[PDB]
């Protein structure tokens, strides 16, 4: 419940639930748009 | 300093000096005799403020049953032609035929018309068919808009009907409840284009009646982030759907249940009060936990106040929530058991939230359920709520088929200020056999006819009175429906901060200066009772520079037809007019050469009012061409009169012969004076002379007389009146245009005071200077203010060079010194109606404060002490007789080097008055009498979820 | 952090404003050899904040390191090479 | 360009994208030379 930050969309790859936080792992796990998600962590918490 | 006898002589010596000029170079004197000297070419007739009164609330009454009837005859048409519809669901082959707006197909054709230009119509328009209007977010050509496209393609007979009746008709709509607006006659709309009917204020109060709604905004942590964005959306544009007659509050809760305002319980929800709590829901943040017991406790309570004035009518909490899991059944049995509140719930944002309590809660209350994923649901789902509300008021039958007039807005169709008849449509489809009553219960539309404020003011003809006089007519809300200072602009709130949808609801006290006496007229011509009261007034001037007192009589009755209430401003000396009767032709047409453009070297330079005298002759607004169109109408035009009226032209004939022979026998004799430089005369009938040619060409006032801020302001006065020049460079004003000096001129015909006309000069600056010296000392300064503190000499040529600016723009400290010392009295006042340049967060609308000055006491000798601190001032101040100047006597600011902060007379660019102290203690007000809530006919059995 | 250091902060707002033109913004040429913002008005100038809000740049060694493991594991290289492309030249960057 | 964009595909970061791009539907710089009145004709199916 942190990626609710933009105001102007909505984030699919999330942590807000089991499993949604399951497939956002297994979405990194498998390398594709990992970076995407990092960059929502990072903003999430502050940013650069 | 010299003694207080010999400064008082100083001024007796130059007080006669320009009395005596302006007695004698203006021939106010004589001008009383002309008009004394015949007696048998006008007569004197009464002006009776009872009758009047009663003669044109009369006329305004019939104006409106035209309407009415309009109304009444297009209604029961449209229920009878809507219910034979069959509902075909195929138009390929019987394809409908009707011309669509705001252009250059599945079952549609479109018609190219003719659209000739007409009059009384800023358009182009066709009386052969009637438009269509379709919003941009619905398509043409669905199902749903066909079926429709059909059944109101009669209503294009009853449309010309109506207008055959009554040519003097404006535009007739018909608001559909699918979305389409179809009005008479047809024209093209007028960016993008955003225009919904189920959205009009006119369409909004025929829809339903006035609700007392509340609205819980869901502030908790879960709302957080997009879904909060569109929870505030959702409520501005929700609020924008309220009207005068509405009462609202908005709360939010997490775990905590508070307001969101200053406000604490239900408001008017003018445009003051919506601006408040729109940009409160603007600022809140989303935090905490939910809780829907505090919550919903909280709102039921604010409904039960009853301490306040409300609308006692419709009550809904209109719940703005994501999702939960909790249904707070005891809150609702504990508070609504009999079911008097409805409960509309929202489930905003994209979530997957449980939307069951939700959905429980919407229909348990007989409300309804919504949907808002996302910003394009945001318009249509908010404004879906009436429909439920209108359920009452369809099963009430044929007793709630009344016409309503909205508040004076301006038209979207360009046209100006108007007001709209309302009046439902029924779906009567079966009620022949009572056997469907499915979707009986929801209305087909709004009915519609607009009239022009421009409509109204041609009832109540004003060129009897004297210009003091006035009509204006009231809401039972307090706004005014006529009023001279009625404007056709938005009116603002606050500073515009940036880095005409909304009514033009201007109240009584607002639209003229406030006074303890002007409250209980207001409050007895809202309840209609018809009364009378003559009382002393201080009148703001037409420029809001100058504040004076005189004497004012109110006379009001109650429209009998309508809610409105009309009252007539007359003052004294104004009981009696003069009626020009005459009818030979040799005596008036010496009267009408007097006019000629070729004349003006020996008869001066001559304006002309722009007033109707005679339809025909239209108006140029520039007094050019007009005065050429006038002359070469009146001679080339049979005096008979078939059309027009003689008397406005009469009047003005008379007035031309009335200032010739004062320009020949008198001015003419007089060519030049040493200290005169424009001699000017200005009459009732419309027209102003000034004997210089030259000098015409300087003359900045209104070609109407009516509208001419220094004759208005003589008449009150008994005494010359002295107007000081506007300041930076406007135009020009500085040396080549002078001081003006005006007298209202008095006559007895039988004891009975007129004041026809004014007479006065414009005092050359340059030569009263010389008369002033007999020179920019250093020791001390000698400057004359009029009534006002405007600056018209002074004694330090600097000071001269900067002419007809405030004095507390000059001398900070002196000027406010006077006010405390009690010599300038001074009241504020609020111009809702003004432009101004935006400030840091073109031009937009904003609220400007005004200020004036006047002469509070009526003693005439002033002395005091200035201290400013280390140092001394001493002043004296002496007052001119039959003038409304002073003269004060003080040293030089160079003196006491110490300067205070300067003291502004101007538009001042404000955001008052406070809207949070306001509700405390509101203006006195009275709402509609009928209410339609709580039928028990009423189905609402379809919550939100049985169609999904 | 040496060939290229603080490069991406220069898009194209709107003429004698703070809005960016483009949706997507992308850097202007650092000095006249890259892209270059042509619009009907347009002007671009430093202040913007970076590509990814910041995160993506070579402006400081923790984030050349962070971008340099980014463009390793083959996610999202080709959108660095065409900032370098877009702020720098053209034929210097897709040696890196 | 063209061996930097097969090795863009190579190392698969868009390359379903691309192939999309280069369908049929596709519009035509104004610099080749093609017959005039139908702009919107470059791009085939082989590119799947
Ligand atoms: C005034 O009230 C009358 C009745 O009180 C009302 O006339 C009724 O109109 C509805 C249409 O809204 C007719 O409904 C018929 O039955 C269904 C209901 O929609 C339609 O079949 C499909 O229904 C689905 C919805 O589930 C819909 O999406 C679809 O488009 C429909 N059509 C298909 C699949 O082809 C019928 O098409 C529809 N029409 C028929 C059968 O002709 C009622 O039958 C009408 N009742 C009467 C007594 O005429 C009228 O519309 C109201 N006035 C206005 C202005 O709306
Ligand atoms: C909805 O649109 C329909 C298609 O335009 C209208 O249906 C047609 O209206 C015509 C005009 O009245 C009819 O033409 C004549 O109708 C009279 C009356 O019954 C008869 O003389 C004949 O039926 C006909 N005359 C001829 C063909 O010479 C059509 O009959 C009628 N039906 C069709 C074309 O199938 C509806 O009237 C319209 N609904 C409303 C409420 O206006
Ligand atoms: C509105 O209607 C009322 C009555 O419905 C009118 O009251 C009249 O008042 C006069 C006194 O001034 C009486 O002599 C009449 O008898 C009253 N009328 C009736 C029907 O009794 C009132 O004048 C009407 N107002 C207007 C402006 O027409
Ligand atoms: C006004 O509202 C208050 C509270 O909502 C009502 O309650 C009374 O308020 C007055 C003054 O505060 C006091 O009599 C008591 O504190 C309250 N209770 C009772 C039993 O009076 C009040 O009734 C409302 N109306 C008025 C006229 O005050
Ligand atoms: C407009 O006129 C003056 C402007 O200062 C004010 O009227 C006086 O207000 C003071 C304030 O208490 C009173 O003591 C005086 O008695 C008032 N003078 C009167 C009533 O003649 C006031 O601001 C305005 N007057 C109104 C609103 O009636
Ligand atoms: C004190 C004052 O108002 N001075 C005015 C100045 O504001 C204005 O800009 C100028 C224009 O010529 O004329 C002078
Ligand atoms: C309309 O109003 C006028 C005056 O307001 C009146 O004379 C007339 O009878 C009314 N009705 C019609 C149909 O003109
Ligand atoms: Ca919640
Ligand atoms: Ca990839």
């Amino acid at each position: 419940g942190k990626f609710n930050f933009d105001e102007t969309q909505t984030k699919r790859s999330t942590f807000d639930n089991f499993p949604q936080a399951l497939l956002t792992v297994f979405q990194i796990l498998t390398g594709e748009d990992w970076n995407a998600v990092m960059y929502d962590g990072i903003m999430a918490y502050g940013g650069p | 300093f010299p003694s207080a006898v010999t400064i008082k002589s100083w001024v007796d010596k130059m007080q006669e000096d320009l009395v005596t000029l302006a007695k004698t170079a203006s021939g106010v004197n004589q001008l009383v005799d002309i008009y004394e000297k015949y007696q048998d070419l006008y007569t004197v007739e009464p002006n009776n403020a009872r009758q009047l009164v009663e003669i044109a609330a009369r006329d305004i009454e019939k104006l409106l049953s035209n309407r009415s009837k309009a109304l009444v005859r297009l209604a029961l048409e449209a229920e009878k032609v809507q219910a034979a519809h069959q509902w075909r669901e195929d138009f390929a082959s019987n394809e409908v035929v009707y011309y669509n707006a705001k252009d250059d197909e599945p079952g549609s054709q479109r018609i190219k018309p003719v659209f000739i230009e007409d009059a009384n119509f800023g358009r182009q328009i066709s009386y052969q068919h009637a438009a269509v209007h379709i919003p941009t977010d619905i398509y043409e050509g669905s199902t749903i808009v066909l079926n429709e496209l059909n059944w109101t393609s009669a209503l294009d007979e009853v449309f010309k009907k109506n207008r055959e009746e009554d040519p003097s008709l404006l535009w007739q709509v018909f608001g559909s409840a699918t979305g389409l607006a179809r009005y008479y006659p047809a024209s093209p709309w007028v960016k993008i284009d955003l225009y919904d009917v189920r959205r009009r204020p006119w369409y909004i109060q025929g829809a339903a009646s006035p609700k007392d709604m509340l609205i819980l905004v869901d502030v908790s942590g879960s709302v957080s982030g997009l879904t909060l964005k569109l929870i505030r959306t959702s409520v501005s544009e929700m609020l924008e759907t309220l009207s005068d007659d509405d009462f609202v509050n908005v709360a939010s809760f997490n775990s905590n249940a508070q307001d969101v305002s200053c406000f604490q319980h239900l408001v008017q929800a003018n445009v003051r009060n919506k601006k408040v709590l729109k940009d409160a829901v603007n600022n809140i943040t989303a935090k905490g936990i939910t809780d829907y017991k505090k919550g919903f406790s909280f709102a039921f309570e604010q409904l039960l106040n009853y301490n306040v004035s409300r609308a006692n009518c419709n009550k809904i909490i209109m719940l703005f929530t994501d999702g939960g899991e909790e249904r707070a059944q005891e809150i609702f049995n504990k508070y609504n058991k009999d079911k008097k509140v409805r409960v509309f719930t929202f489930s905003v944002g994209q979530h997957n939230y449980d939307r069951g309590p939700i959905q429980w809660m919407a229909c348990e209350n007989k409300g309804y359920y919504y949907e808002i994923p996302s910003i394009g649901a945001i318009r249509i789902n908010t404004q879906e709520y009436l429909d439920v509300l209108g359920r009452p008021m369809v099963l009430a039958g044929d007793k709630a088929k009344q016409v309503q007039w909205t508040n004076v807005y301006l038209d979207a169709l360009e046209l100006g200020l108007v007001i709209t008849g309302t009046l439902p449509v029924f779906n009567i489809t079966g009620q022949f056999e009572n056997k469907t009553n499915l979707k009986n219960q929801l209305i087909l539309g709004v009915m519609g006819v607009d009239v022009s404020l421009e409509d109204i003011k041609r009832l109540t003809p004003r060129f009897t009175l004297c210009p003091n006089g006035y009509y204006f007519a009231i809401d039972p809300n307090g706004y005014v429906l006529l009023h001279p200072n009625l404007q056709p602009k938005p009116i603002g709130v606050g500073i515009p901060t940036i880095n005409s949808q909304e009514p033009v609801t201007l109240d009584f006290l607002d639209a003229e200066l406030e006074n303890d006496i002007k409250v209980e007229i207001r409050n007895k011509m809202i309840d209609g009772e018809s009364g009378e009261k003559t009382f002393r007034t201080l009148v703001k001037s037409q420029d809001e520079r100058y504040i004076d007192k005189g004497n004012r009589t109110y006379t009001w009755t109650p429209v009998n037809g309508t809610d409105y209430s009309l009252a007539l401003v007359l003052p004294t000396y104004s009981f009696y007019y003069i009626k020009a009767k005459l009818e030979e032709t040799i005596t008036q047409a010496r009267y009408s050469e007097t006019l000629k453009p070729d004349n003006f070297e020996e008869s001066g330079y001559t304006f002309i009012a722009p007033r109707d005298y005679c339809n025909d002759l239209k108006i140029s607004d520039n007094n050019t061409e007009f005065l050429l169109n006038f002359n070469e109408f009146i001679d080339r035009k049979t005096p008979n009169n078939p059309s027009c009226n003689a008397d406005l032209i009469n009047r003005v004939l008379l007035d031309a012969g009335f200032t010739n022979e004062l320009v020949q026998n008198y001015w003419s004799k007089q060519k030049n004076i040493k200290g005169v430089k424009a001699r000017f005369v200005v009459t009732d009938g419309g027209i102003t002379r000034v004997y210089p040619k030259e000098a015409g060409e300087n003359w900045q006032e209104n070609p109407e007389t009516y509208e001419d801020s220094f004759y208005k302001r003589s008449l009150d006065n008994d005494n010359y009146v002295f107007t000081a020049p506007y300041f930076n460079k406007s135009g020009p004003g500085a040396y080549e245009s002078g001081i003006m000096v005006s007298k209202a001129v008095e006559i007895y015909i039988q004891g009975k005071l007129l004041k026809p006309a004014v007479v006065g000069i414009k005092i050359d600056v340059n030569s009263w200077i010389e008369n002033f010296t007999k020179r920019n000392s250093d020791v001390m300064d000698c400057v004359i203010l009029d009534d006002g503190g405007f600056l018209l000499m002074a004694n330090h040529d600097d000071y001269t060079n900067q002419i007809g600016r405030f004095f507390g723009e000059i001398d900070p400290s002196l000027m406010r010194h006077l006010v405390n010392i009690s010599v300038y009295a001074f009241n504020k006042s609020y111009d809702y109606q003004s432009v101004c340049e935006p400030g840091a967060a073109s031009k937009q609308s904003c609220i400007t404060e005004q200020t004036q000055y006047f002469f509070d006491n009526d003693s005439k000798s002033f002395s005091g002490v200035l201290d400013c601190g280390n140092c001394s001032r001493i002043f004296h101040g002496e007052k001119l007789m039959n003038t409304n100047l002073i003269f004060i006597m003080v040293e030089s600011k160079g003196t006491c080097p110490c300067d205070t902060r300067l003291l502004i007379q101007a538009e001042q660019t404000s955001d008052g008055p406070n809207p949070c102290d306001m509700v405390k203690q509101p203006r006195y007000r009275k709402g509609p009498d009928v209410c339609f809530d709580n039928n028990v006919l009423e189905d609402y059995t379809d919550c939100g979820g049985v169609s999904g | 952090l040496e060939l290229f250091i603080g490069k991406m902060h220069k898009t194209c707002f709107f003429a004698d404003s703070d809005i960016v033109a483009e949706e997507d913004p992308a850097p202007c040429a650092f000095s006249g050899n890259g892209r270059q913002c042509t619009a009907n008005g347009t002007e671009c100038r430093s202040g913007w904040v970076g590509p990814n809000g910041g995160i993506t740049n070579f402006d400081n060694f923790a984030f050349a390191m962070l971008t340099v493991f980014q463009c390793i594991t083959m996610e999202g290289w080709t959108d660095v090479l065409y900032w370098m492309n877009d702020a720098m030249g053209f034929e210097l960057p897709w040696v890196y | 360009q063209a061996v930097l964009l097969l090795f863009r595909c190579a190392t698969g970061e868009a390359w379903q994208e691309i192939m999309l791009a280069c369908l049929p539907g596709k519009l035509c710089d104004p610099e080749s030379d093609y017959n005039p009145g139908e702009e919107y004709t470059c791009g085939s199916n082989f590119a799947i």
